[PDB]
């Protein structure tokens, strides 16, 4: 059974940088794509980013383009976001998700969020 | 009505009707060929087993080898496609009208959904048209809202939302008219400014500017050229500072429709102004028509001073420079007033955090 | 900015009858096609049913087709999903979810979600 676990949450000064991490097991981690998403207080669930199986390919929301980095190691069935220059509008719980291929769902499975905060 | 490797009468919808070759096999041939054609052949051999008939061949199969293979199998297909045809992850397109996912390894700029059937740009999403061809997507976007009714009808409104109000504390931003309210309120940060200079708004006893006589109230402090002080000008004044300066403003329209955000008890909900609309306002409130203008002077730097008269220039000159002015043996009335402009807008500037 | 919010979940018998519905702000809502999405106790997310922006195609999955009905209102920026005849595997945490013309994607934001139970 599919198991994600975040980390690397906490308490950022306004332009800092954190790196959010995500363990996966019970599934071929290189079969799928991973993402992230987000939610931001009094909100749902906002894609933040999403990559290749084997890192191929790249994509971004809008308001984190070049300010975010996702990346994946194999190796290890590790998630990784690089997050630089966080805003107060970054403040979000965020998600570890496994993608998926079926019509209606990038991904069917997500974690337990890790919390990032920007103080102000 | 028969399954083309194993003669089983099924009915046609029973089966699975390979796109490529156009046979019925059943569903449980087609799970044992193509998994034995992964974990002991190579992906080359994954022809019909029927028959036995390239990247778009393995783009229509990829949506049958994902309803009937398992999930581990569905893997190493991906691997082997990747690993022994592509040298990398095939592109993985999402319909954006039907939520389709389909592998598209074409040079073309429109795909077509396999689902939906519906042609889309690759890097749009936005559905194809013929307009779209030869011509930049930034352009064919920009050209839609240029020609959409809904998006025209509310005329100037969508004007002033664009003109977001950035709080200059958090960095938040609110797609928002300013209105006739200059003291805003961030939610996020709980700082208080003025949505037309971006100053901040002191609360009692916390105004560090020297010779402030409201220092226990609060207040904030404004340039000359702010919304705070040209919202008291007339429209037509406003206007002949933009026709002194060649800077063209709207009069007709191209209950006053801009949105503003009210408090209701489940959070916040978009409300019109709904206020008169006068003519000569391009179908937009007193103060939002104000506001208008005021965006158009900010954004071309216009001086207000330049139409200052002498009490007016003595105002500023008090306010900004904390210095009386008086009158030098020798001058009249334009000398006095050319001394006190060009003092005044060589030791103090336009607004130094006004959205131009 | 985008905000989602479900409502009309709760408990209902089996063969009963229910009225979901998704009120939208913070972006153009006849600009962008609707879905709705559940994730049943212990299992992934299972697509139910999407409309197109303007609502003249509607698309199904094989396991409601016929029983759930999409529709939007433009004119209040609702989605809406009236669900006949439920099941007891009907039972799922329903999200509302915008689509996006961004890539990689099919759904940029999802809501609160709302809880259905069948008896
Ligand atoms: C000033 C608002 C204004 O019109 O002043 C009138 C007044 O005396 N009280 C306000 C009447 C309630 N309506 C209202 O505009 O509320 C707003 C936002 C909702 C609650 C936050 C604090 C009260 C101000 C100009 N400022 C604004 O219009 C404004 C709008 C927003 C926000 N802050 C503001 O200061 C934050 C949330 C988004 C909208
Ligand atoms: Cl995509
Ligand atoms: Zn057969
Ligand atoms: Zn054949
Ligand atoms: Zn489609
Ligand atoms: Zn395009
Ligand atoms: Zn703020
Ligand atoms: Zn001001
Ligand atoms: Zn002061
Ligand atoms: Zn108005």
């Amino acid at each position: 059974e599919v198991q994600l676990l975040e980390s690397g949450g906490g308490l950022v000064q306004p332009g800092g940088s954190l790196r959010l991490s995500c363990a996966a097991s019970g599934f071929t981690f290189r079969g799928y794509s991973m993402a992230w998403v987000r939610q931001a207080p009094g909100k749902g669930l906002e894609w933040v980013s999403t990559i290749s199986p084997i890192g191929t390919y790249t994509y971004y929301a809008d308001s984190v383009k070049g300010r975010f980095t996702i990346s994946r190691d194999n190796s290890k069935n590790t998630l990784y976001l690089q997050m630089n220059s966080l805003r107060a509008e970054d403040t979000a719980v965020y998600y570890c998700a496994k993608g998926s291929y079926s019509r209606g769902t990038p991904f069917d499975y997500w974690g337990q969020g890790t919390l990032v905060t920007v103080s102000s | 009505q028969e399954c083309a490797v194993c003669g089983w009468a099924l009915p046609h919808n029973r089966m699975q009707a390979l796109t490529s070759c156009e046979c019925t096999i059943c569903p449980d041939c087609f799970r044992q060929h193509f998994t034995i054609a992964l974990k002991e052949k190579h992906i080359t051999d994954m022809v019909c087993p029927a028959c036995g008939r390239l990247l778009s061949y393995f783009s229509t199969l990829d949506i049958q080898l994902r309803e009937s293979l398992e999930p581990d199998a569905y893997a190493l297909f991906h691997k082997k496609l990747t690993e022994g045809v592509l040298m990398r992850d095939p592109k993985f397109l999402w319909c954006a009208q039907c939520s389709f996912g389909f592998i598209y390894e074409r040079e073309q700029l429109e795909a077509t959904c396999p689902q939906c059937h519906q042609t889309f740009c690759v890097r749009c999403k936005r559905q194809w048209e013929e307009q779209h061809r030869g011509r930049s997507c930034e352009d064919f976007q920009n050209w839609k809202r240029m020609n959409d009714p809904e998006y025209q009808a509310q005329g100037l409104a969508m004007y002033l939302q664009e003109n977001g109000i950035d709080c200059p504390k958090c960095k938040f931003s609110y797609a928002l008219a300013r209105g006739g309210c200059m003291h805003f309120h961030c939610t996020q940060c709980r700082h208080q400014f003025c949505s037309g200079c971006y100053n901040a708004f002191y609360a009692k006893n916390k105004c560090p500017e020297p010779n402030c006589r409201v220092k226990k109230s609060l207040h904030g402090h404004h340039p000359r050229d702010c919304l705070f002080y040209l919202r008291d000008w007339t429209a037509l004044r406003l206007q002949k500072l933009l026709q002194d300066n060649n800077v063209m403003f709207n009069t007709e329209p191209p209950g006053c429709r801009v949105i503003e955000q009210k408090e209701v008890p489940n959070g916040l909900r978009d409300e019109a102004c709904g206020k008169e609309t006068p003519a000569g306002y391009a179908g937009l409130c007193q103060a939002h028509y104000k506001e208008y203008l005021v965006s158009l002077i900010n954004a071309h730097s216009l001086d207000p001073a330049t139409l200052y008269e002498v009490e007016e220039l003595e105002t500023a000159t008090e306010r900004y420079l904390h210095v009386r002015p008086q009158p030098l043996a020798g001058e009249d009335p334009p000398a006095y007033q050319a001394r006190l402009l060009q003092k005044l807008t060589e030791e103090v500037p336009l607004g130094q955090s006004i959205p131009r």
